[PDB]
């Protein structure tokens, strides 16, 4: 969902 | 023309990479951490890490490995960046001194090259031939070690096999040779091939290509007794070599995935296993002896051991200890038992370091209302989430406050023979003493024997004997505790003021001028001893009995009053030493002597505030390190005090400091108060352990706090936190938490562990009805958190599949009301984006959550600002400006269609705003015509964005993707159509780091312009100012120049660090300054510092004072 997405770019690789 | 300036303001503290050997001595264990860009060096022993070497490198740390080739006594390191810089390290120690030397060096990167799926990937042959490194698809490199190849050439070589997963090189080999997992249609599998290096090919491995799960990640390469290989998938483990393959399945590593893993024991029986749980297991081999051959293998198992932090980094160490080195959490050290405790855990904790995990979003709020900005971030990740409230400056509390103006001192005071405590403080005063008997908490002001009244006291010691010391200025006066009366009293021979007093409980040393006399206070009376006359009048001097010698002290120090120079001597005799010849016409106000662990220490305050520092020695009396820091403006009191094991020194100024102790060091901290004129250690039956403190006018007494340049406040939340906001009027936090459940056998969902959401001390869920039509969820909260005590006081649960993702607290329209604003989506795993979600506005009252209001959307409101009591929303490639009716609703003015997807937007007072995914920025302004948005300009990169910020009018920060910051504003200029429907990007800079959140705030305080700050995945807190051209100017000339000085390490260019990169287009930096390479130039030796002027004006010691004013914009 890039949402799935941003929380992941977002937590790190 | 864009003029701005970062530092790091906490360096990161995740753990990325660890690695353990001999790389100090051949007889030593180390621990090696890698942080992004910095390097840790520790030495294991009984207690633990015994820090050694703390460097920072020119790049991100992307591979780490220790090892050693033929005829090398102890180990080297080879470092690989994320940049392609690769290096070998040694380390080398002067005696005294240490060094990190760059034995070999070279860049590895490939014109040619996607790079690959699962990053770098560097491993090193078990012989030391070779190294390989796996930095392309198609690809593979290779650098042959020999005593040459100083420059690391290296050949690449062609790989069938293009989505490789994980490769290391097989033990017990005759040729060199590689073994990996790689994918391709039908699955993946596993192969080998040996490396011939002479006709840099690859040949054939020595055995068949195998399959290996779906799932397979993990290679390991079982040491010599053994040989073979050891694969790792999802719910399933294996083992190959020969024709020999073992396979396990053990439901209990279904769970989740393993994720790291390390060697125990040398022949590798056992091997330590990490999931993403944070969950520890034991991988098990059971060996087998046959009589006159080699070990084979039976059978191997896995056995839970207990639970750590998330792990990405696992190093068993001595006995039993392990290092878990996490990034999603605090890194930690463990003991392992063979015992388990009760639940059974084999695990124990030993110690705990913080990380501040990922910051995912924060902001600034000054808790106590002072004028300085803490700050509270949301850390972490599932179980490791949390809040940290981070604090610059060691600070303390309270007790009393006595308005005196005039405290020319104090000293403690016990008024009793065996007792700890002082019931009593006599204060040295605007030419008088008073004195101060305590009802134990109470104040009072009375008399006493022998101790004078119209008479300013320089001194009141505590002489051992029973017996109260009072130094006046007259006479060295006596008081007893069997007699407390005049038991005796020294006198000058001529009737002449004592200049300077100081001594112990044992010890008596006073001045006149340059005259030196020396008394004790022998069995109720004051017996004198030696004489000498000095150059030049006494300015300070300083006596106490140090390590060897109880009472009864050795050598000295004094400061003198013309020459200003400081200089060492001894007891009966005052025979003169070594000596320092320090600058200008202002006298050193103090210069005490002190210690801690392992070294004696001289320093020396002066009267302009500055300072110079040096260690000493019990037995010889030499020099040491010339260095001139700042503190105050104002003379300096420096002083001791009772902390824990290392009890301190604390520096009196109009700039209060504590010195207390770094490596085996000294720190050089705030102190978070007024000012202080003179401090004491203190212990009243009222009043513990205390600490007297007076200033302009008033004593005070409190307890102190850590230390560390900032103190970090802790909040373990249990779950991931998401957003937060400061609502002031309530006192409280908003915070959106996320937490993990599992599917049941009624399908619905449970838990894994008690949160903060289900630990709320009161709840809400979602009951509005606005939509229709094992396994792993997110439930989603928004929790009311104290300010004051950090409790959850309520959690508002969301609707299932309801993911908050945005948070306000703002006060809408004509509306007198604050509220809590939370934009949402719906979210399901088939869908590509969400194409629903709301709105909901909230209200805390006494202690109460309303759902004040809902409004649906047609997808994601992945941001919101407040605009001008208007409600501003990003939702699903769609801004929209909403308006709170009087009837308390939200509705729609208008749109801006003009975007992919837009993350981010934030608001310059007026009516602009600006942000986007994959784009770069836009800027808008809002018109008071139609009520309408125009767009007033974009920039036309294809900047992944993450972060985004307006600096001001005109200047946008932006950081994104690659670890880059950007700056753009809008073009000034002519034919304003197309040079004004564009903004150039007039600021690049490489960080190194990935930007979640910048924001507008300070932590310092009651030449630069602004501070906005940012959190980043690594731990990292940067912070982000403006400059004049001219300071712009100075300081990259200064850093050109400062840059031939330094050796990096690597051998790194500094310039080939900062440089905006991307995997499509590399640009020197511009209008961006590292205050982190800036700050370096003061840990630089005066001679390198003389050369980095050779040139309105020039100087040398100007520059020193331009970073100093610098060091303290944070």
């Amino acid at each position: 969902n890039a949402s799935s997405m941003l929380r992941k770019s977002q937590l790190g690789f | 023309m864009s003029y701005n300036y970062v530092v790091t303001a906490q360096k990161p503290t995740a753990v990325n990479g660890c690695v353990t050997g001999h790389f100090t001595s051949a007889e030593d264990l180390n621990l090696l951490i890698a942080k992004n860009t910095r390097l840790e060096i520790y030495v294991v022993t009984a207690e633990g890490l015994r820090p050694v070497k703390e460097v920072g490198m020119y790049g991100k740390i992307a591979v780490m490995e220790l090892f050693r080739p033929k005829g090398e006594s102890k180990d080297l390191l080879f470092i690989l960046t994320a940049k392609y810089n690769a290096c070998i390290l040694e380390y080398k120690q002067s005696g005294e001194s240490i060094d990190i030397i760059t034995r070999a060096h070279g860049n590895v990167q490939d014109r040619i090259g996607r790079p690959s799926e699962t990053g770098i990937i560097g491993i090193i042959d078990p012989e030391c031939r070779m190294i390989g490194l796996r930095l392309y698809d198609g690809l593979f490199k290779v650098i042959p070690l020999d005593r040459d190849n100083k420059e690391l050439k290296a050949f690449n070589i062609r790989l069938e096999e293009l989505h490789v997963i994980d490769v290391k090189f097989l033990y017990g080999c005759q040729a060199p040779t590689i073994c990996f997992v790689y994918q391709d249609p039908q699955g993946r599998h596993v192969k080998t091939y040996e490396v011939s290096l002479r006709e840099k090919e690859f040949n054939k491995g020595p055995w068949k290509q195998e399959n290996v799960e779906a799932e397979a990640s993990m290679v390991i390469a079982v040491p010599e007794p053994f040989g073979g290989a050891i694969i790792i998938g999802q719910e399933s483990i294996t083992y190959h070599n020969g024709d020999k393959y073992l396979a396990i399945a053990p439901p209990i590593i279904k769970q989740s995935t393993i994720v790291c893993h390390n060697r125990v024991d040398p022949n590798g029986s056992r091997y330590l296993l990490g999931d993403m749980e944070g969950r520890l297991f034991m991988l098990l081999l059971e060996k087998e002896e046959q009589m006159d051959g080699t070990v084979t293998l039976k059978d191997l198992r896995v056995e839970l051991l207990g639970e750590t932090s998330i792990a990405e980094c696992l190093t068993y160490l001595d006995n039993g200890v392990v290092f878990v080195g996490s990034r999603l959490g605090d890194s930690q050290l463990v003991k392992l038992n063979v015992d388990s405790n009760e639940q059974g855990s084999y695990v124990v904790a030993m110690e705990t370091f913080t990380n501040l995990g990922p910051i995912v979003d924060m902001c600034v709020v000054d808790l106590e209302r002072q004028g300085q900005g803490q700050l509270v971030t949301c850390s972490g990740a599932f179980k490791e989430g949390s809040l940290r409230i981070i604090r610059n400056g060691i600070g303390i509390h309270e007790h009393a406050s006595i308005d005196l103006p005039g405290i020319k001192g104090l000293w403690p005071l016990r008024s009793d023979p065996n007792r700890e405590t002082y019931d009593t403080l006599v204060l040295s005063f605007v030419g008088q003493t008073r004195v101060l008997m305590l009802n134990g908490e109470e104040v009072e002001e009375t008399e006493l024997m022998g101790f004078v009244d119209d008479q300013q006291t320089f001194f009141c010691g505590n002489v051992a004997h029973q017996q109260l010391i009072q130094i006046t200025s007259a006479s060295v006066r006596l008081v007893s505790q069997e007699p407390k009366a005049l038991v005796s009293e020294w006198k000058e021979p001529q009737a002449k003021n004592i200049s300077v007093a100081s001594c112990n409980s044992s010890q008596v040393v006073v001045a006149v001028g340059r005259a030196l006399y020396y008394l004790q206070i022998h069995p109720q009376e004051l017996r004198q001893i030696s004489h000498t006359e000095m150059e030049h009048e006494v300015a300070c001097l300083d006596i106490t009995p140090l390590g060897d010698s109880n009472g009864l002290s050795p050598l000295c120090a004094i400061g003198l009053w013309t020459d200003i120079s400081a200089r060492i001597l001894k007891l009966p005799s005052f025979e003169l030493l070594h000596k320092e010849m320090l600058g200008g016409e202002i006298i050193p106000r103090s210069i005490l002597m002190t210690t801690f662990e392992s070294s004696h220490y001289l320093l020396c305050a002066l009267g302009d505030g500055a300072l110079f520092y040096f260690g000493l020695n019990i037995e010889t009396g030499l020099l040491s390190d010339r260095k001139k820091v700042t503190l105050g403006t104002q003379p300096t009191v420096l002083r001791t005090f009772r902390s824990l094991s290392t009890t301190n020194v604390f520096a009196c100024s109009d700039r209060p400091t504590v010195i207390y102790s770094s490596n085996h060091k000294l720190v050089f901290s705030n102190v978070n108060l007024k000012e202080v004129n003179y401090m004491c250690p203190l212990n009243s039956d009222g009043y513990p352990d205390s600490l007297a403190l007076a200033n302009n006018s008033t004593l005070t007494i409190g307890t102190i706090d850590e230390i560390q340049k900032l103190h970090i406040r802790t909040v373990p939340l249990y779950e991931s936190p998401r957003k937060i906001c400061y609502q002031e009027v309530s006192q409280c936090f908003g915070v959106l938490s996320s937490r993990i459940e599992v599917q049941d056998t009624s399908g619905g969902t449970t838990a894994l562990r008690p949160s903060a959401s289900t630990q709320a001390l009161s709840s809400s869920v979602s009951s509005s009805k606005l939509f229709s039509s094992g396994e792993e969820v997110e439930v989603h909260n928004l929790l009311i958190i104290d300010q004051h005590t950090f409790e959850v006081l309520h959690a508002h649960q969301f609707l299932q599949n309801e993911y908050a993702l945005s948070l306000v607290s703002c006060k809408l329209g004509k509306d007198p009301n604050t509220y809590f604003i939370v934009g949402t989506a719906m979210v399901y795993p088939e869908e590509a984006e969400p194409k629903q979600g709301r709105i909901v506005v909230f209200q805390y009252s006494d202690g109460k959550l309303q759902t004040v209001a809902e409004k649906e959307v047609k997808g994601a409101v992945y941001s919101m600002v407040e605009f001008n009591g208007k409600l501003l929303a990003s939702i699903n490639s769609t801004v929209r400006l909403y308006e709170w009716t009087t009837e308390k609703d939200v509705r729609t003015e208008c749109n801006h269609y003009n975007n992919i997807m837009a993350l981010y937007l934030k608001t310059k007072g007026d009516f602009i705003l600006v942000g986007d995914l994959m784009r770069s920025v836009l800027l808008l302004a809002y018109k008071p015509m139609e009520g309408n948005f125009e767009e007033i300009a974009r920039d036309f990169n294809p900047n992944w964005m993450s972060a985004v910020e307006i600096l001001d009018d005109d200047n946008f920060l932006g950081a994104e993707n690659a670890f880059n910051l950007f700056v753009c504003q809008k073009d000034s200029a002519a034919t304003t159509d197309e040079e004004r429907q564009h903004l150039q990007e007039v600021g690049l800079f490489h960080l190194g780091e990935f930007v979640n959140v910048f924001c507008h705030g300070s932590l310092v305080m009651q030449p630069t312009q602004g501070s906005v700050l940012f959190g980043t995945v690594n731990g990292m807190i940067g912070l982000v100012t403006s400059l004049s051209e001219s300071w712009y100017n100075l300081l990259l000339d200064m850093q050109n120049r400062l840059n031939k000085v330094i050796k990096s390490v690597g051998k790194i260019e500094h310039s080939f660090w900062r440089s905006f990169h991307t995997e499509r287009k590399t640009e020197p930096a511009t209008g961006f300054i590292d205050g982190d390479l800036i700050e370096s130039f003061l840990d630089i030796s005066r001679p390198k510092m003389q050369e980095v002027v050779a040139n309105r004006e020039a100087t040398a010691d100007d520059l020193i004072k331009v970073v100093e004013e610098l060091t303290r914009i944070h």
